[PDB]
């Protein structure tokens, strides 16, 4: 006898969930101005929410980046987090698609400046786009950020997600520890708010966390100021 | 989880005002997202004909919710897939494969992949609704997601009876399928291997149609794959194709898979070692 495979495509907790079932092309556009130093970044690549894998290459189109690439990692698509089967009802990010969401952040670099960011994460055709505006203020010209004193890496840690039922959104407050070349640590305090763009129903989650692992690299044949970024993200913190 | 104001919701599904219809549809759809016990409660309340009538709604947000609710219902048991078929949802689902809204098309395909994961009579119902000419078209789509759901749908229809396999063959899925064996994306590749393995599990003629489409050289190239799943699948397809006549075995030999099958016996894998010894023994008769 011969063997045959048949299987249902499955249950979907949201309509938007289905839009991340395969590999999805990503486009990232950033418009920066830190202490008056204007810059623009453009990233392209793909996201695979099935495995929680992002692969992107970011290029500074304005020339040399005034800030270190690791300070931009958090700003430069949480919809590509792998939500295990028992947690699919807690995926706000995919549920807000295709119309997308607004992501706002205040990043406070301890004893240095602050980044204010506003981004629109949504589908434009089959491409998931993250279009951002970042404004940086009160930075030390000889600090770890303007003086590029940070190592080219990004530490793996847990971001805790909480609901914002009154704003029909999501909130997250987490710290980032950037390694300084001398041996010290530069802390970056993240305060986040996500709100849907559309008027459709959204999946509001119970408290949980996102575990993320990042690898920063350089393309050998790339003469422009760039960053090749690899990420692995998984949702956890809610039991069966 | 379980509500108790469901009959009033089905009555609100046929409301002349758009807002009280959308509220009833939103709450009723979330109930269908739950367990198989919850899917029964929505069927038993008679929500199905109202949701089917909503598949011809000129509002995209109503259409998208009706369609999402119905695909979750079809993700239930075989009698719940039947309830969807019986409610007449199939012709409306096949018409939605021509939607200019990609999200609605995707939602329609996923609903179809679910229905075609049911019994052979339910697979035939899909064929009769005429989904095959549309799914073969979607195989040329530049949209990776459309291509995945169309291959998942076709792979299910091809797990049916040999006349149902022939329905897929006569719809001309084979050239598009053999083209997809070279594809860079791992998932769509695993799916093309899935659909072809099912077509290759049919009668000797259907096994020959796969060979005639030029599947054999591509399949031999997948035996030298690093991915253990494509390796496993490339040989499932190779074993199924070997189950034919002496002409369906000699075609495999002529492709060059002989020396390739011999090496996969010294492989470190335990599942692939037993799959290889079960494959070459079938080829020597």
């Amino acid at each position: 006898k011969r063997k045959r495979k048949r299987k249902r495509e499955g249950k979907l907790m949201s309509k938007g969930e289905e839009l991340f079932t395969g590999v999805v092309p990503i486009l990232v556009e950033l418009d920066g101005d830190v202490n008056g130093h204007k810059f623009s970044v453009r990233g392209e690549g793909e996201g695979d929410a099935t495995n929680g894998k992002l692969t992107l290459k970011f290029i500074c189109t304005t020339g040399k980046l005034p800030v270190p690439w690791p300070t931009l990692v958090t700003t430069l698509v949480q919809c590509f987090s792998r939500y295990p089967d028992h947690m699919k009802r807690h995926d706000f990010f995919k549920s807000a698609m295709p119309e997308g969401y607004v992501q706002e952040r205040t990043i406070s670099f301890k004893d240095d400046g602050t980044y204010k960011t506003r981004a629109e994460v949504k589908f434009e055709g089959d491409t998931l786009v993250n279009r951002i505006e970042l404004k940086g203020i009160d930075f030390k010209e000889d600090g770890n950020i303007l003086g590029h004193k940070l190592e080219y890496n990004f530490n793996s840690h847990n971001v805790y997600i909480t609901a914002d039922k009154q704003k029909n959104g999501i909130k997250a407050n987490f710290k980032i520890r950037h390694n300084v070349e001398d041996g010290s640590v530069q802390l970056a305090d993240h305060y986040q708010q996500n709100t849907p763009i559309g008027d459709g129903p959204v999946l509001l989650p119970d408290n949980h966390y996102l575990s993320t692992q990042s690898v920063l690299s350089k393309d050998p044949n790339e003469k422009r100021d760039h960053m090749v970024l690899l990420e692995f993200v998984t949702a956890a913190g809610i039991t069966h | 989880g379980p509500g108790s104001e469901l009959p009033q919701m089905v009555q609100q599904l046929n409301s002349p005002d758009q807002q009280e219809l959308q509220s009833a549809l939103r709450k009723l759809s979330q109930i269908a997202s739950g367990g198989n016990e919850q899917i029964q409660a929505v069927i038993d309340a008679g929500a199905l004909p109202a949701l089917v009538q909503l598949l011809s709604s000129p509002n995209e947000q109503i259409l998208q919710e009706a369609l999402w609710a119905l695909s979750n219902i079809a993700s239930g048991g075989n009698e719940q897939i039947q309830a969807v078929i019986d409610a007449g949802a199939l012709p409306a689902l096949v018409q939605l494969l021509s939607s200019p809204n990609e999200q609605i098309l995707q939602e329609a395909l996923w609903a179809l992949s679910n229905i075609a994961s049911g019994g052979n009579e339910q697979i035939q119902a899909v064929i009769d609704a005429g989904a095959l000419p549309a799914l073969v078209q979607l195989l040329s789509s530049p949209n990776e997601q459309i291509l995945q759901e169309a291959l998942w749908a076709l792979s299910n229809i091809a797990s049916g009876g040999n006349e149902q396999i022939q329905a897929v063959i006569d719809a001309g899925a084979l050239p598009a399928l053999v083209q997809l064996l070279s594809s860079p994306n791992e998932q769509i590749l695993q799916e093309a291997l899935w659909a072809l393995s099912n077509i290759a599990s049919g009668g000797n003629e259907q096994i020959q149609a796969v060979i005639d489409a030029g599947a054999l050289p591509a399949l031999v190239q997948l035996l030298s794959s690093p991915n253990e799943q494509i390796l496993q699948e490339a040989l499932w397809a190779l074993s199924n194709i070997a189950s034919g006549g002496n002409e369906q075995k000699q075609a495999v030999k002529e492709a060059g898979a002989l020396e390739k099958l011999e090496q996969l016996q010294s492989h470190e894998n335990e599942k692939i070692q037993k799959e290889a010894q079960e494959a070459l023994e079938k080829l020597q008769s």
